[PDB]
RNA sequence: UGGGCGUAAAGGGCUCGCAGGCGGUUUCUUAAGUCUGAUGUGAAAGCCCCCGGCUCAACCGGGGAGGGUCAUUGGAAACUGG
């Protein structure tokens, strides 16, 4: 990456929470499951899937799991540098660059992680399954996929920022 | 730095079990067993030498994993010589990952060790102290290596990554660089600094860990 | 059944990126060597060298690789295909992947990059996109 | 339509003194209604959207269709959306009036415009929503210069906006230049108000 | 543009084959498709752009833009076609 340091506190806004039940002989045990994601609004974003019987335990497990990973999330001109398609779990999602005045345009929790990106504007659209979990894993796998054009320009000896835009 | 003569008996090891990805390290087939290319070993051991030399200045701790028979015997003496912490037998799950629970474990070891002499004896009924003593005997072997460590290692050594591929997966789950010898049946990608050489021979682990412990003892010799 | 040598060369270079071999061979054509020269200009690939043998062939292509791992190209696709003709007016040509990507557009003046095509103001068939 | 309710209660619904700024709120910290003593619950995202739009709305008192009109016409404009939108709201005559200090609140200023107290380029304009061209003058008109309420407004002092200018001795002021977004400091986000109308 | 077909709906029981669709490489030529300039028209109103006028607005008007596997004609030869 290299590595994954976690040295900055966040509000850690929640994206999802839902109760879950499992059959057992003599009854139905209950355990809660909550997804929460972290983002410094400085271009770093991470995700945390935390399930527990107790809600503070679930959200805090989601906090530590969010702490476990972060994404570089490139941002040229206060927006994502390039358009991307990202399927996952039969859950595709499309993202595109937008005008600075366009604002953030997406679904709920994906708008949440995008607000955690700190980006002022974005185009986005869900595809396939509507379930929030795969939408987050796909949107963030796509954020991991993202790289600055200037970075790829650094990767090879041609010229800095070829095409204008 | 390792000399060619030291590599003179260590040539060759696994066959049939070989991973294709490591084919570049392979020189040519003979009889059945493949022969490792010695020059590539000189290069990788060279980079490993400069790297291990770089770690000594940092003061960073290093792990010496060892589980396999007729190989674990060497890492013990090499670690006692280096003074560095080590693993005698099978690696326990989460010893690198759980961190704090294992710290509770070494804390318990330190507690019972105090129980040996402070006067806990001749107070508790004999059956209980007899039970806890055997439990401590269960502790000393697995924890003899844990006694020298507490912080997470800057790097870790391994005598056979395929045996330790899950522990290697844990170190990759972290950010720790991994030095270690690698066989043809093992995958190079898991190890950023591979050492293509045989490990099943006692001498195989012995000479490599000897050159490594010598590089460490030499690099640390300056102190000041 | 060898329906199109150029798309075949594209699955060759994509599979080559997938397998990370240093080099691979392709059958000769000037149409192929020209766009390969265009990739040589773009620098995504390190080198290309033909080796004559009767009659056609055989070019050997050397994939470039990054200093810090990572595939040099994150994507490659041939929008043009038999059984579906495509055309592009000079102002209508997309700038794929924004400023990083480049079009490979054959024109009356020959194969051209989207920047050079925009400068020449020359339209033509869009052979493929690489990014 | 516009005004008919308490309006102060509406500001209580906001939880913020805007507008403002003269609302106290502190006198009754609790939210309006029985549920106000209890701790606030987080709003639904779309509910936060409508709450934000309405929060931007109460300071103006502007009608839904008209506010939407200024919105999409602002979006038709090239450049920053929130800047053109906020400056479009700031282009309204009654806002220039209240910011000029003619009134304690924008609604009575709209009533004073409705009376036609306020000349534009020396010409009377009874419509509050009238567009403010740059360099246009704004005055109390010579016939209306003597009134206790207007003088009561003039006697109070307040800091002038950089984009406007004014002189009490001439009882007259004007729109010197188009406002920067940096000059104004609304409590409301503009990315959020452009967010509400996604379609 | 912008979905599939092992097990959720969905590969024809298999094959021979007309029409149809697609089709290796080198070279020359043709200019049908294509790319490009010019010209003719594609009414006005209306939509869009910059402005003016009913006190703003609606509404109204000025110029410009927009819109054709469009037509006519001069060129471009890489691709596809002959």
């Amino acid at each position: 990456r290299r590595i994954d340091p976690s040295k900055l506190e966040l509000e850690e806004r929640l994206v999802t929470v839902n109760r879950v039940a499992k059959v057992v002989k003599g009854g139905r045990r209950f355990r809660f499951a909550a997804l929460v994601v972290v983002g410094d609004k400085n271009g770093h974003v991470g995700f945390g899937t935390g399930k527990a019987q107790e809600v503070p335990e679930a959200i805090r497990k989601a906090v530590e799991d969010a702490k476990k990973n972060l994404i570089e999330v490139p941002m040229v001109g206060t927006t994502i540098p390039h358009e991307i398609i990202g399927r996952f779990g039969a859950g595709n999602i499309l993202l595109k660059p937008a005008s600075e005045g366009t604002g953030v345009i997406a679904g709920g929790p994906v708008r949440a992680v995008l607000e955690l990106a700190g980006v002022a504007d974005i185009l986005s659209k869900s595809l396939g399954s509507n379930t929030p979990i795969n939408m987050i894993r796909a949107t963030l796998q796509g954020l991991s996929e993202l790289k600055r054009a200037e970075d790829v320009a650094k990767l090879r000896g041609k010229s800095v920022e070829e095409l204008l835009g | 730095m390792k000399q060619l003569l030291e590599a003179g008996v260590h040539f060759g090891h696994q066959t049939r079990r070989w991973n294709p990805k490591m084919k570049r390290y392979i020189f040519t087939e003979r009889n059945g067993i493949y022969i490792i290319d010695l020059q590539k070993t000189v290069k990788k051991v060279e980079e490993a030498y400069n790297f291990t030399k770089n770690l000594a200045a940092e003061g960073g701790k290093i792990l010496f994993v060892g589980t396999k028979k007729q190989a674990q015997d060497s890492v013990k003496e090499e670690a006692q010589r280096s003074g560095m912490y080590y693993v005698n037998q099978r690696w326990l799950g989460g010893t690198l990952t759980n961190f704090e629970t294992i710290q509770k474990r070494i804390k318990r070891l330190k507690d019972i060790e105090k129980m040996q002499e402070n006067g806990t004896f001749d107070v508790l009924p004999k059956k209980e102290v007899v039970q806890l003593k055997k439990e401590l005997e269960r502790l000393e072997k697995f924890l003899g290596g844990i006694k020298d460590m507490k912080d997470l290692p800057d790097a870790l050594f391994i005598i056979d990554p395929r045996k330790e591929r899950i522990a290697v997966a844990e170190a990759r789950k972290l950010n720790i660089p991994i030095i270690g010898i690698v066989d043809t049946n093992c995958d190079p990608d898991e190890i950023d600094v591979v050492i293509p050489a045989n490990d099943d021979a006692i001498r195989a682990v012995k000479l490599l860990t000897s050159k490594m412990a010598d590089a460490i003892l030499e690099a640390k010799q300056g102190e000041e | 059944v060898m329906t199109d040598p150029i798309a075949d060369m594209l699955t060759r270079i994509r599979n080559a990126n997938m397998v990370r071999h240093e080099k691979l061979e392709i059958p000769a054509s000037k149409l192929k060597r020209e766009i390969a020269e265009i990739l040589k200009r773009e620098g995504f690939i390190r080198d290309v060298e033909f080796v004559e043998d009767s009659k056609q062939g055989i070019i050997r292509v050397f994939l470039k690789y990054g200093q810090n791992n990572e595939r040099v190209i994150t994507g490659l696709k041939r929008i043009s295909k038999p059984g579906l003709r495509v055309y592009a007016k000079s102002n209508e040509v997309p700038r794929v992947l924004n400023g990083l990507g480049i079009a490979i557009i054959s024109t009356s003046q020959g194969v051209l990059t989207d920047k050079e095509a925009r400068a020449k103001q020359a339209g033509g068939e869009v052979l493929a996109y690489v990014w | 339509a516009r005004y008919t309710g308490p309006s102060w209660k509406l500001s209580r619904r906001l939880g913020i003194s805007l507008s403002g700024t003269g609302k106290e709120l502190e006198k009754r910290p609790y939210a309006p209604g029985p549920h106000g003593p209890g701790q606030r619950k987080k709003l639904s995202e779309y509910g936060l959207q409508l709450q934000e739009k309405q929060k931007l709305r109460h300071m103006y008192g502007v009608n839904e269709r008209q506010f939407r009109t200024l919105f999409d016409k602002a979006g038709k404009l090239a450049g920053k959306h929130g800047e053109n939108f906020m400056i479009l709201l700031d282009s309204r005559l009654d806002n220039v009036v209240y910011k000029l200090g003619l009134a304690r609140t924008r609604r009575q200023a709209r009533q004073l415009v409705n009376h036609g107290h306020i000349l534009v380029d020396g010409s009377r304009v009874d419509i509050p929503s009238y567009l403010v061209k740059p360099g246009q003058t704004i005055g109390v008109r010579e016939k209306s210069r003597n009134l206790s309420i207007i003088k009561e407004s003039v006697e109070v002092n307040n800091f002038v906006p950089e984009y406007l200018t004014f002189d009490a001795e001439k009882l007259e002021g004007t729109f010197t230049r188009l406002p920067e977004r940096s000059e104004l400091a609304p409590e409301i986000n503009e990315a959020l108000i452009v967010e509400f109308y996604s379609r």
